[PDB]
């Protein structure tokens, strides 16, 4: 059926402006309603506004008019979402979102049954700077646990992974959080036997894509 | 022979995009005679047969009822023949003519465009003279709500690509509110 | 237009029924007969999907235990036997002229009670080099997710410096898992020497504490 493949993830200082597209494939682009919805971290849904291409007709809501821009481009069958005056309340996943397209018609001048979803694109809104992370161990004092705490990175996401992969079973890595400082930190922790503490290694796999840095770190009992 | 009016006395007139016609041949008729039934506002003016429309219309609209207007009503709804003599009258049904009925509210087509097979090229559906829109397939005889999006994709044998319309409403007057649209073809 | 949705979380046995309202501040019956109501699922991880539109109409490829009914101002997503897969965030919407969502309903698979493992994991000495100490408390396999975890050093509470996040729920266990990290600077850290962890717990009969003396 229909597809909508939207671009990357952005990272923008506050005070400027992004542009989010979205690309859609399959039906008569420009006959169907599209929108954008938002998503910030730990929240609800959020509906911005939306669009009929062939009318060129864009609605928004109150909480963002003025501020949010919404354009097509039969040419190219995408659609774009510019939001202007970035603060970091803007930080969320955008979603594009077209109308199913059996509805006779669309009540009011535009569709809402939104029957398809674009993937998401994270939208950071900060004014710091890219920064792979900081990995110190928790080491282990029947069952003892380990961990490593993946500390002071940006921006989100950063991936972690025990023995190159080997290790998967008891495996915990915890959302990352928002510190106060800007930074995003997270821990990843794995309960072992404790009798295999002074045979088997246990190695931590940070990889944090944004820096192009894949770290390796070893966890031991102090 | 006197010319009967009948038929537009009673019932519900339709609105603009689906004036309804009287065409009128060998009888006679007073135009003021049929005028003198209602409360007439407003006329512009610029024998074979005397075709007469009307329609439901209301009276704040009067400067888009015009041949000169870039406006929707002469673009999409109701275009009268520039080549013959041509009156349009707005008139007030009084309280004393019972049987016209009142529609819900007045609708009108905002907008009429083919979008052809090439999923690129939008035409807009000009009304012609003595003609109706290509949309009135497609928008209901009443328009459900200001700003509706009315489609349909067409067959192969109807040229294919789609058929969109866009509708808007005024809300019903106290008393309805009507248009004639009248022409005559002199011998 | 103002949606309100209940109940804000709803633990649910496998196999029961479940029930999600949503009141409107005003009718969505429209004039030409339906009601402009749906109903969208978010799993974890996923883009939102559609379940129901126009109030009871059921999305394309949805399976018959969703339904949706109600007209006017009260609404309710019905599922019939409740799945594994049907975990997640559930939102209604309005779309009688601007959509509006409410504020989502957390479906998640009701078990038994379960106690946390405790532990508590001092700040390495290769961190305190860096001028801050990070002291981790964790709270391993629990249920339910409502924790409570106070930092006291020197037998003193601490508040404004500490941050926790959970897991998602378990697939496999329906456990969740709580990490609360501490952060002082350098300077704090050693100025102390106390650092314990206090975790309250339905599953527990009293406060249970982990505490590490610095040395
Ligand atoms: C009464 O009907 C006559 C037509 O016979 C019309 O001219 C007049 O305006 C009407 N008056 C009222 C008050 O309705």
């Amino acid at each position: 059926q229909v597809q909508l493949v939207q671009s990357g993830a952005e990272v923008k200082k506050p005070g400027s402006s992004v542009k989010v597209s979205c690309k859609a494939s399959g039906g008569t682009f420009s006959i169907y309603a599209i929108s954008w919805v938002r998503q910030a971290p730990g929240q609800g849904l959020e509906w911005m506004g939306g669009i009929i291409p062939i009318f060129g007709t864009a609605n928004y809501a109150q909480k963002f008019q003025g501020r949010v821009t919404i354009t097509a481009d039969k040419s190219t069958s995408t659609a774009y979402m510019e939001l202007s005056s970035l603060r970091s309340e803007d930080t969320a996943v955008y979603y594009c979102a077209r109308e199913g397209g059996h509805q006779g018609y669309c009540s009011g001048g535009s569709c809402y049954d939104f029957d398809y979803w674009g993937q998401g694109t994270l939208v950071t809104v900060s004014s710091a700077s890219t920064k792979g992370p900081s990995v110190f161990p928790l080491a282990p004092s029947g069952t003892a646990a380990l961990g490593c705490l993946v500390k002071d990175y940006f921006p989100e996401p950063v991936t972690v992974s025990w023995n190159s992969g080997a290790l998967t079973s008891g495996v915990h890595t915890f959302p990352a959080v928002l510190q106060s400082s800007g930074l995003y930190s997270l821990s990843s922790v794995v309960t072992v036997p404790s009798s295999s503490l002074g045979t088997q290694t246990y190695i931590c796999n940070v990889n944090h894509k944004p820096s192009n840095t894949k770290v390796d770190k070893k966890v031991e009992p102090k | 022979v006197e010319c009967d009016f009948s038929p537009l006395l009673s019932g519900t007139p339709p609105q603009v995009y689906n004036f309804k016609r009287l065409v009128f041949t060998n009888c006679n008729y007073n135009l003021t005679k049929l005028l003198s039934l209602f409360s007439v506002n407003d006329f512009t003016c610029s024998y074979s047969s005397l075709i007469l429309d009307y329609f439901s219309y209301p009276l704040s609209m009067k400067s888009d009822l015009s041949v000169s207007s870039a406006g929707p009503i002469s673009q999409f709804n109701y275009k009268q023949s520039f080549s013959n003599p041509t009156c349009l009258i707005l008139a007030t049904v009084p309280h004393n003519l019972t049987t016209i009925t009142k529609p819900l509210k007045y609708s009108y087509i905002n907008k009429c465009s083919r979008f052809l097979s090439d999923d690129r090229t939008e035409v807009p559906q000009l009304v012609n003279a003595n003609q109706y829109s290509p949309c009135v397939s497609i928008v209901p005889s009443t328009v459900w709500e200001d700003g509706d999006y009315y489609r349909k994709q067409l067959s192969p044998l109807e040229g294919g690509g789609w058929l969109v319309a866009s509708g808007s409403t005024v809300a019903m007057t106290e008393q309805l509110q009507m248009g004639f649209g009248i022409t005559v073809q002199y011998g | 237009v103002v949606m309100t949705q209940s109940p804000l979380s709803l633990p649910v046995t496998p196999g029961e029924p479940a029930s999600i309202s949503c009141r409107s501040s005003q009718s969505l019956l429209h004039s030409n007969g339906y009601n402009y109501l749906d109903w969208y699922l978010q799993k974890p991880g996923q883009s939102p999907q559609l379940l129901i539109y126009l109030g009871s109409n059921r999305a394309s490829g949805v399976p018959d235990r969703f339904s949706g009914s109600g007209s006017g101002t009260d609404f309710t997503l019905k599922i019939s036997r409740v799945e594994a897969e049907d975990v997640g965030v559930y939102y209604c919407m309005q779309a009688l002229q601007t959509p509006a969502f409410g504020g989502g309903t957390k479906l998640e698979i009701k078990r038994t009670v379960a106690a946390p493992s405790v532990f508590i994991f001092p700040p390495s000495d290769e961190q305190l080099k860096s001028g801050t100490a990070s002291v981790v408390c964790l709270l391993n396999n629990f249920y339910p997710r409502e924790a409570k975890v106070q930092w006291k050093v020197d037998n003193a509470l601490q508040s404004g410096n500490s941050q926790e996040s959970v897991t998602e729920q378990d697939s496999k266990d329906s456990t969740y898992s709580l990490s609360s990290t501490l952060t002082l600077s350098k300077a704090d850290y050693e100025k102390h020497k106390v650092y314990a962890c206090e975790v309250t717990h339905q599953g527990l009969s009293s406060p249970v504490t982990k505490s590490f003396n610095r040395g």
